[PDB]
RNA sequence: GUACGUGAAAUUGCUGAAAGGGAAGCAUUGGAAAUCAGUCUUACCUGGGUGAGAUCAGUAGUCUCUCGAGACUAUGCA
RNA sequence: UUUCAAUGGCCCGUCUUGAAACACGGACCAAGGAGUCUAGCAUCUAUGCGAGUGUUUGGGUGAUGAAAACCCAUCCGCGAAGUGGGAACGCCCUUGUGGCGUGCACCAUCAGAGCAUAGCUGUUGGGACCCGAAAGAUGGUGAACCAUCUAGUAGCUGGUUCCUGCCGAAGUUUCCGGAUAGCAGAAACUCAGAUCAGUUUUAUGAGUAUGUAAAAUGAGAGUU
RNA sequence: UUGAGAAGCUCAGACGAGUAGGCAGGCGUGGAGGUUUGUGACGAAGCCUUGGGCGUGAGCCUGGGUCGAACAGCCUCUAGUGCAGAUCUUGGUGGAAGUAGC
RNA sequence: GCGAAACCACAGCCUGGGGAACGGGCCAGGC
RNA sequence: AAAACUUUCAGCAACGGAUCUCUUGGCUCUCGCAUCGAUGAAGAACGCAGCGAAAUGCGAUACGUAAUGUGAAUUG
């Protein structure tokens, strides 16, 4: 469920492994080998990010989180406790109808993974994150 | 993510009018063939009948054990005499007149749940399904000579009254290829079914999808294979048959102004459906191909390695025999010499009289 | 390219010449103490993915065309590409009428038809 | 009907060049051989020349009545005989071609021969007569010079009992 | 659009495949080679271009990506000349900078229509025994009379 | 043919062929006998003659799409 | 296909037993004939939404079957309640080499992830894979007989139905019917610049061997 | 060079016993949704056959005979779904036997 | 003349050796 | 060694009733309804059908009478 296909059988997900699958092999860049890892891993591997986390990870210790795209093969949730978002350009397989909305009110932009693999084909200048297992 | 902006509406004498309406956005939807049948999966199981054999089958004679030792199966025999029954065993599978191994029971799981958020997903993607073409060719309807998909008709026809009116309009927007379609594949079931008021099969026709009823409803249902649903209920059954994706569906002018309505947009709810948004997608734009051999991507993919490649060294040759390829591993054999005259005309013989003497010994 | 059979016997059921009741159809002997499973001496051969043949020639008849199995002449029409590869073969179930027809159909289509002369006379 | 229907795979270049046949030592012109195989088998006949595979071989007609034929290499027993004469006769005219088996034609038209089979007959020309006529006439006077020679081409050899072909010399 | 059309229709299912054995086969009529497979499909693919026969002559079928919504004007058709050197120029002047694939398969079933025709103009010209049906009832009718004639 | 649609297997009778020193028995390889699939040259290339006709006209119309693309009609067959 | 010749070929299943010996079951054929349904629990996968989530007690509605589909008022259930190594990235610049930063998950040192449904698997109840053990009790009929509870009770007996392919033991340490472990797989982790071995040495010591420490040879290894 | 069912195509090397048990992919049966503009009185299904073919196999296709009204391939759904055994159940039928015997 | 039933894997010469009985099947000998 | 007898194979004839096809039957679910008896019920018996195999119907007015409806049958 893990190793060279996705358990998954939604059509758009295989998509995404396709596309992967050829920048992971014409390309020299471990990022393109990590994003296609993720993607043939299950829901239990692939936690939600809160967008919080992602907050907190940018602007963390020096910050200078400059204009890099977070990138994390998961479903960005949203954190209600936080009042004032910053300005944050994440992609992600899923956005929940809240993360969405409160990303693109509170500055920046929500992409998907071919919309990035087409901004950043090598992923250059991405913060690859994952959320906690622990659950 | 770029489609066409508007369709065109097509009048009762299947001519173009100048009016459009834009497309809504439930066609932009995913399309999910794997979350569509099983959907339909569980929504076909939602109107059986229970069955079950009787509470008592099998258990109604009695019997019982002869004993063990007797030269016979210990099965229970019926007692008594005078019938055949003497002797001849029950309560059991294997015997005759028995009970059948783990009766049918009438409280197996005959129904089934299923997120109403995930059966708004389904109908949303079968309905986007409806909007292509080559999904409904894929299906089994001959609208190969429709003008144009979606097919929207004018809101007169939502007043029709003779089926004759209603089949002058299917044979003037080029639709009643697929009514005849129908027709001819009306056969006798194959199977038990037929017994069981089952007894005949045939395709689906057109689904011809209206707002507001003013005889549409009578005006086509007589017609084999049309069926008429309002577009407040639209129905996974009838839009994803046997779970296939791609049924060609009529709308009016009315029931296409209200999709917008009923389904709402990605970003806007749905007004008929309370706290509803149309399902996004994991990628913007689906072609593949297209971000695959894009110009952002092609132009930092290091060069490609050879499709198929040749097959070098197919059969393995021997250097000891085949000259040639000795040749080609030793750059050294074609200058060898390797019978050189050493001992020419000297040969001293290097013996002295110790060694002699010691060798020639006892 | 010429069609190479590892086996051309059929593999029987142990002991299916002694019985009537057991057929012929091949099952795997499950006995433990079964000389057939253990695969002794004398015993007979069992089915095995070494006996599989070439990819290239399977499914391939002796002529080296692959079998087709034809309804109509709508099936037959689907070989004019591929009539060197595969050969028609009308269905026991279609009626005289039609097994004309695609005989005639198949003839036009250069296709070869494995069964082109059953129930039917000629008549020169 | 010419472009390419089908996938074609067209055969890969072979490296197999043709290169001349190697004879034997023993099977030189005019060496007195033993036929082994076909109608003539057991016949002694004369090597006129040698062909790119076969031996261009005839044996006398008047002493053992085996025409010019051609015999394969590996099918004949070269005796150790006294060779005969054989640079007085040309053997330019004996080619692949001369030997060729006529090729099967005759526009033959429906019925007649078609169907109520009047078909023709075959007949060697008085060409191959002629040009046979003359290969006796410059081998006869070398057959005649050495003694027995007439006669060894006229018998035909045969293996008698206690005959060890590997053991005894021919 | 194609790439999930072919899924659609490609893996789940279509009511054009013929499932053989070695080889899966399409019953549509645009089918340049007659398989299923992703680069012969003509649903899954917006620019298609085939060859089929009409009473006779051959009509080279071409759709776009333009005109995949339109189904009554989403192929067009051209003539084909008898010429086969002109039938062969006519289908690289239409099939003008499309991949080099496509106008290799219209090529390849130009020529397997004309050999058809051909083969059916030979066919018209000889003369072939009649095949006339077996019917079984009569032969048991005329067996069970003879028996007893 | 009311021993009644289809009519399997076990089993029985007759007929034919083959085999047969106290078993059959199956497997492997062939022989013999019987019996089958199992097929063919018929087309390509190149003419020339003769006429034929359109997707050819130093041609005229109509229809459906959209100039030119298909379907036909009349005329010529250079 | 039949038959002949040469060579080979102990009757199948069950139980037993190292193995067999065994003892069982098998006159023959046809048809029937055994892990099912359901409630709960836990793992895993898929799907939907996500600090939420679950429409179907019910109401609304559904003219072409209206037991479907479609819609949701109020509740309620379950959830919410600094320093090192390191994935990935940028910048170099002797450029590879490395260095300089930013450092997820997780582990060492002092910024909620759930809920629902489906399937798989395991497990506990119900008759619970099938056939199997004297009954007992209640109520009747003339100690006996009959009907029901009953599908009563089974650690035990016999049986338990298609194919192919790939992995593949143990048959026992140890405490003590067991909890361990071992053996065999699955998943997630970190690593080939790291470690390992029914290995052989070297030498230190200790008493021809011995253990320990550090050269050859082979294999990428260690985990949870 | 056309060889993109990217679930495809292709290249290379090693390897092949197997009980309990683990895992994967397939064959077949009854019924259901879809499909094949499917097959059928010019003969469906079934059965018979020393006819032919396909598959390693489960099995499948087909000729001939018999027969007389229905039936199948593909995707999905479903289950009272596959037998040589249970001193199994029901039915039929044998050798013992024209015997014991009456 | 009328007429069963038990039983029924299949069989049916010995001699030895064949370790587990092995003789009824296996191996070497006779028949 | 041929016959007989035995064995094997095939043909035909028996035996048997499998399979296939269906079916005025069962089983299950849902819906509507409320109606036995001293004014003699349920049940049992005995009779009547021109014959009815039974079975059904009926009660000495006996496979029914009166009345109404359809309108020409009954039937082996």
């Amino acid at each position: 469920s893990q190793r060279s296909k996705p358990a998954s059988e939604n059509v758009y997900l295989k998509l995404l492994v396709k596309l992967y699958r050829f920048l992971a092999r014409r390309t020299d860049s471990r990022f393109n080998k990590a994003i296609l890892k993720r993607l043939f891993q299950s829901k239990t591997n692939r936690p939600p990010i809160s967008i919080s986390k992602i907050a907190a990870l940018t602007s963390r210790k020096s910050a200078s989180s400059q204009n890099k795209t977070t990138v994390v093969v998961g479903t960005v949730t949203d954190d209600e406790r936080m009042l004032t978002v910053p300005k944050l350009s994440i992609a992600a397989l899923r956005f929940t109808k809240s993360a969405r909305a409160r990303i693109l009110k509170a500055g920046g932009e929500v992409l998907t993974l071919d919309q990035l693999a087409l901004r950043a084909p090598t992923g250059s200048n991405t913060v690859l994150v994952r959320g906690k297992k622990h659950a | 993510a770029a489609a066409r902006p508007t369709v065109s509406i097509y009048n009762k004498d299947g001519s173009v009018s100048s009016e459009t309406l834009a497309l809504p956005f439930v066609f932009k939807a995913p399309i999910r063939p794997d979350l569509v049948r099983s959907v339909h999966t569980a929504v076909a199981k939602n109107k059986r009948q229970p069955y079950a054999v009787s509470e008592k089958a099998g258990h109604q004679t009695s019997a019982e054990s002869w004993g063990t030792g007797r030269a016979l199966a210990r099965i229970p025999r019926v007692g008594g005499g005078g019938t055949h029954r003497s002797g001849q065993a029950a309560f059991g599978n294997m015997c005759r007149s028995g009970r059948m191994f783990a009766p049918t029971k009438t409280w197996r799981k005959w129904h089934v749940k299923v997120n109403q958020n995930e059966k708004r997903y389904a109908i949303a993607s079968a309905v986007a399904a409806s909007g292509v073409p080559s999904l409904l060719l894929a299906r089994g309807h001959r609208i190969e000579e429709i003008p144009e998909v979606p097919l929207v008709v004018d809101d007169a026809v939502q007043s029709f009254q003779k089926t004759k009116e209603a089949v002058a309009l299917l044979k003037e927007i080029k639709a009643y290829r697929d009514v005849i379609k129908v027709a001819n594949s009306r056969k006798l079931r194959a199977g038990k079914g037929k017994l069981r008021n089952r007894r005949h099969v045939q395709r689906r026709g057109p689904l011809v999808v209206f707002n507001e009823d003013t005889g549409i409803v009578k005006a086509f249902r007589n017609i084999p294979g049309v069926e008429i649903v309002n577009v407040r209920r639209l129905n996974l059954l009838q839009l994803a048959p046997g779970g296939h994706l791609g049924r060609f569906v009529i709308w009016t002018k009315s029931a296409f102004g209200l999709l917008d309505s009923v389904f709402g947009s990605t970003t806007e709810v749905a007004q008929l459906k309370k706290n509803y948004f149309l399902p996004e997608n994991i990628i913007s734009n689906a072609d593949v191909t297209r971000l695959i051999n894009s110009d952002e991507i092609q132009s930092i993919v290091k060069a490609a390695g050879p499709s198929r490649v040749k097959r070098a060294h197919v059969q393995k040759k021997n250097p000891l025999k085949n000259k040639a390829v000795l040749s080609r591993l030793n750059p050294y054999a074609k200058a060898y010499k390797a019978n050189v005259k050493i001992n020419s005309e000297k040969t001293p013989k290097a013996a002295g009289e110790k060694f002699l003497s010691v060798l020639h010994e006892n | 390219v010429n069609i190479i059979k590892k086996r051309t016997k059929p593999f029987k059921r142990h002991q299916s010449d002694r019985f009537k009741r057991v057929g012929e159809s091949w099952r795997k002997p499950r006995g433990i103490d079964s000389c057939v499973r253990r695969r002794f001496r004398g015993t007979i051969s069992m089915p095995k993915i070494g006996y599989g043949n070439n990819k290239k020639t399977r499914y391939c008849m002796p002529n080296g065309l692959k079998a087709f199995l034809v309804r109509n002449v709508s099936d037959v029409e689907l070989l004019l590409m591929h009539n060197k590869t595969y050969a028609a073969e009308i269905a026991g179930n279609v009626s005289a009428r039609k097994r004309v027809e695609i005989v005639e159909k198949a003839r036009a289509l250069g296709v070869k038809v494995t069964n082109a002369g059953a129930k039917v006379r000629s008549q020169e | 009907k010419y472009y390419p229907a089908y996938r074609e795979n067209v055969p890969k270049k072979a490296r197999k060049a043709v290169r001349p046949t190697k004879l034997r030592a023993s099977l030189a012109p005019g060496t007195v051989c033993i036929l082994l195989a076909g109608r003539f088998r057991g016949k002694r006949v004369v090597v006129l020349s040698q062909l790119e595979d076969t031996l261009v071989v005839t044996g006398p007609y008047k002493v053992n009545g085996v025409p010019i034929r051609r015999v394969n290499h590996r099918y004949v027993i070269a005796t150790s005989a006294p060779k005969i004469d054989v640079s007085g006769v040309s053997v330019e005219k004996f080619t692949k071609a001369y030997f060729a088996k006529q090729k099967r034609s005759g526009p033959v038209k429906k019925d007649e021969a078609f169907f109520a089979e009047n078909a023709p007959k075959n007949a060697l020309p008085a060409e191959r007569i002629a040009d046979q006529k003359a290969v006796d006439a410059k081998l006869l006077p070398a057959i005649k010079a050495i003694p027995n020679m007439k006669e060894y081409l006229a018998a035909s050899f045969a293996l008698s009992n206690g005959d060890r072909p590997h053991l005894m010399k021919f | 659009q194609d790439e999930v059309i072919w899924q659609v229709v490609g893996h789940e299912f279509c009511s054009y495949r013929i499932k053989g054995e070695a080889q899966n086969f399409c019953r549509n009529e645009y089918n340049v080679t007659g398989l299923c497979n992703r680069q012969s499909c003509p649903l899954a693919n917006s620019r298609y271009a085939t060859v089929r026969e009409d009473n006779g002559k051959l009509y080279l079928y071409m759709k776009t990506i333009e005109r995949a919504h339109f189904p009554s004007k989403l192929w067009q058709r051209i003539k084909l000349s008898k010429n086969y050197a002109k039938a062969l120029e006519q289908i690289d002047q239409q099939l003008l900078y499309w991949p080099g694939r496509q106008i290799h398969r219209c090529k390849q079933r130009l020529t397997r229509l004309t050999q058809y025709l051909l083969k059916a103009r030979r066919l018209a010209l000889k003369h072939q025994p009649a095949l006339i049906p077996i019917k079984p009832k009569q032969a048991h009718r005329e067996a069970s009379r003879e028996r007893k004639a």
